[PDB]
DNA sequence: TATATCTGACACGTGCCTGGAGACTAGGGAGTAATCCCCTTGGCGGTTAAAACGCGGGGGACAGCGCGTACGTGCGTTTAAGCGGTGCTAGAGCTGTCTACGACCAATTGAGCGGCCTCGGCACCGGGATTCTCAT
DNA sequence: ATGAGAATCCCGGTGCCGAGGCCGCTCAATTGGTCGTAGACAGCTCTAGCACCGCTTAAACGCACGTACGCGCTGTCCCCCGCGTTTTAACCGCCAAGGGGATTACTCCCTAGTCTCCAGGCACGTGTCAGATATA
């Protein structure tokens, strides 16, 4: 149904997580590579998120699914339950 | 005056390391997730506690690539960061 | 006649409930007698610690409460604890106000 | 309290200070 | 006696400095334990900045305070 | 249903008996004490299925709690574990 | 005692009929014939207890594959399982 | 008439060890019934398919017993053994050949 | 246990060239030996702490191959060939 | 005679050690190492032969592994000798710091 | 900013109800003692591969310098985020129920393990003809 | 540019000790019965997720411009690499010695299990006090 919608993660946005990161000043050909990261990792999170509702039979992705998911790669979260 | 270039920068540093919040709008974020999770099963629905529980957890990635990165570029006698420095950092990281 | 054995231990956490949670989590077959009170006493001087350097960051911000910024500022302050939470991520956590010294100008 | 002879907080003293610092 | 200052970075300071001294002495005396000349310190005490030629007695001094570097070189 | 948040914060007015936490914090904390209880327990589980026993004990916990936790925080968390170890078979 | 050794030799000359494989090679496989099972049985085990179930069942261990195997060796698993569970179920 | 459980589903695996190593492994109070057939299937394939890569690495280097190097080269130049053997090292295993394009002559 | 001193000083430097070379390293500075050596020592002392830590919990005088294949699973280092 | 040029030598020893699969530490020096560490924690500790050559095992793959990170992080930085800060920028990006 | 008037999240009362505490009981996990033999520790010497040690030199690290261009900064403008209602459901969650699937026991028997030959794949030697390097 | 020259790959003999193939044999998998509860399923409540519409405003965006900074070039010096000589201790092999790991048998006490009892924490009301606000 949507279209192209990692264009919602903008270019101000990823100046400011730069500048949380500590960073002075920022090329512009980074503005499509975090764009990939971020296409990455939360393919790998929400994979997994799905298979784990998919195995509990349900619709509904939960909170505790998000973080059994980033417990199995490796980033507990703390906050969810 | 105008403030010499760098020193809005440090100021921005100084501002968004001693905040907290949410540094990515939440509803262009939220149909990012939503059409991500499209692909693999039709028709899901979310719990908006999972959905800010995904936006912290890629918020805190991104931010320890971009100290990662940070630290490739000082490396490389550079002050800003390219796309070489965040490959080699996640080449490094293991990714 | 009651008698709790928490307050036999002189403790804090509760010895029972860690004993249910040792026994029904698949963990092993018996569960010894000693186990949850000795855990419990664990638990209860890990967050010990922790609530004590949170109240000193929130102290020391001018706040009555403490927030998981102060969490955050307690964990990663210190070697043991940033050694043990090193890939635990906190909700509304943010980062320790960290600059490289080559990104200040000089003169 | 109970809990200063029972805590590991020795040296240094750590500073948690956070100032909006105007101009 | 014994006060601390952070820095830019994030780590903290220790130094002991009489609580009579100037301004001018404690930049130097930070100056002694980083890389930091005070071409750029800009040193915050609590809401009301730091001047040279001020001292501790004026400043509320007592055992173990805290300043703070910050920034702006106009 | 269920928390640890009543001893949290029962340790928390024995520590700081002035300040609070909100909710959030004590969420975290919450999360903090399941995580570190199913470390240690997970810990002591293959203790004993290498030293092929089947009773999870003190020794088995002391054992694990000193594989985990780094540097002083073992010598303390060994020392109180102990010492509620004697004083709840003295009761 | 107990190694995977023969039943790994009988896939080898399944597979490649004339190769023979050292005693260095062979206990390298029992090594990971042990890491693969603890892998898949230890996440098993935490879907069990996140679906608060008691069983491990066939389909328990179809997601416990999804999870960690990546790409096409799921599909391909998970394809093979099911073959040996219908066909155990059918005889 | 024995007929084993795995000759039984058509299997190479011990179906029955399978069986006794997840209760006797405090996985859960219960094991069902085809889920040691599962795991039997699952790992007679992925030994399967390292065995097959393994195998023509040691017949391109025209040898018949396989040996860990071997192994470290099937393993390595694939990448979901990759993935999934990422944080193993395997003992008398070497390195893969790789040399940095920059360093090359001249 | 009669001295045994200074056994750092036994990694010499043409076996760091070596270990060097395996990675695929044409120039070499001079710095880093005693560098791989200072690596090399803590590195060793994790996996020692916790495989004598894993024998005094079996109530052992030796250590064992499994102790230390255990201890290097624990670092999410495992290692096979060795049971 | 006859002499090569610096680093012809270097490209012939990084393809033969590439090739081998031996182990590179002399036995007797590490299997010193391992019981002066091993003092620091209980004396009078015995080791299985298996157990030294577990420890070797592990060691050389873990340097392995450090020199090819250091290697990218100085051609990166536009290189060719490691320094040690390429050491010390490796076990800091992998979290070993 | 004095005085007064409104507010929300936390701190603090109530009942309840269910999981924790107590007594007893037995049976199997585990401690402890003997024993026995594998394996580790500590010698010894020969040899020789490998480490150590100069030594020259050349190639790469580093510092300096200049150029231009990609990026910070700032201002208008314009576009969605966000808030605030509204409602309308699909599913989450809980409850009874009954069944069929797994635990358990007793008897048996074939599979897989310890052990013992054996021969050939592979390590090695000894040439011996090819193929990258380097001053021409 | 290339012939001398060091790698260097390869062909064939030789021996060897490890991979593999039988043989008891024993013990764990199998089969075949009860039994009792885990969960599958129907059913019901109800809640929170999803679409929606409109107002506001702030954050994104687009553009212009002036640099700081990346990047290339140049020289220079120093320090690491290839190489030949000494020297040293690793390694191989052998040979005692004992010590602690593995096993087995015996006892015992410690933890699961069942039952009963009851009070501590869950849930949900109420105050209360730091925070915001209107006028003078």
């Amino acid at each position: 149904v949507l279209r192209d919608n990692i264009q919602g993660i903008t270019k101000p946005a990823i100046r400011r997580l730069a500048r949380r990161g500590g960073v002075k000043r920022i090329s512009g050909l980074i503005y499509e590579e975090t764009r990939g990261v971020l296409k990455v990792f939360l393919e790998n999170v929400i994979r997994d998120a799905v298979t784990y509702t998919e195995h509990a039979k349900r619709k509904t992705v939960t909170a505790m699914d998000v973080v059994y998911a980033l417990k199995r790669q490796g980033r507990t979260l703390y906050g969810f339950g | 005056h105008r403030y010499r270039p760098g020193t809005v920068a440090l100021r921005e540093i100084r501002r968004y390391q001693k905040s907290t919040e949410l540094l990515i709008r939440k509803l262009p974020f939220q149909r990012l997730v939503r059409e991500i999770a499209q692909d693999f099963k039709t028709d899901l629905r979310f719990q908006s506690s999972a959905v800010m529980a995904l936006q912290e957890a890629s918020e805190a990635y991104l931010v320890g690539l971009f100290e990662d990165t940070n630290l490739s570029a000082i490396h490389a006698k550079r002050v800003t960061i390219m796309p070489k420095d965040i490959q080699l950092a996640r080449r490094i990281r293991g990714e | 006649k009651a008698k709790t054995r928490s307050s036999r231990a002189g403790l804090q956490f509760p010895v029972g409930r860690v004993h249910r949670l040792l026994r029904k989590g698949n963990y092993s077959e018996r569960v010894g007698a000693g186990a949850p009170v000795y855990l419990a006493a664990v638990l209860e001087y890990l967050t010990a610690e922790i609530l004590e350097l949170a109240g000193n960051a929130a102290r020391d911000n001018k706040k009555t409460r403490i927030i998981p910024r102060h969490l955050q500022l307690a964990i990663r302050n210190d070697e043991e604890l940033n050694k043990l939470l090193g890939r635990v991520t906190i909700a509304q956590g943010g980062v320790l106000p960290n600059i490289q010294a080559v990104l200040l100008p000089k003169c | 309290h109970a809990w200063t002879h029972r805590l590991r907080e020795r040296k240094q003293l750590v500073i948690y200070e956070e100032i909006s610092d105007p101009e | 006696m014994q006060i601390f200052v952070k820095t830019l970075t994030g780590k903290t300071i220790t130094l002991e400095v009489e609580p009579s001294d100037t301004i001018e002495n404690v930049k130097a005396k930070i100056q002694d334990k980083e890389g930091i000349p005070p071409d750029q310190q800009r040193l915050i005490f609590a809401g009301k900045q730091l001047e040279d030629g001020r001292t501790l007695s004026d400043y509320n001094i007592q055992k173990e305070s805290t300043l703070h570097l910050v920034l702006r070189l106009r | 249903k269920e928390s640890y948040s009543v001893y949290v914060y029962k340790v928390l007015k024995q520590v700081h008996p002035d300040t609070g936490i909100s909710s959030k914090a004590m969420g975290i904390m919450n999360s903090f004490v399941n995580d570190i209880f199913e470390r240690i327990a997970g810990e002591a589980s293959r203790l004993a299925h290498y030293n092929k026993r089947s009773t999870i004990t003190s020794r088995e916990i002391q054992t694990a709690v000193r594989l985990l936790l780094p540097g002083e925080l073992a010598k303390h968390a060994v020392s109180e574990g102990t010492k509620a170890v004697t004083k709840y078979t003295s009761a």
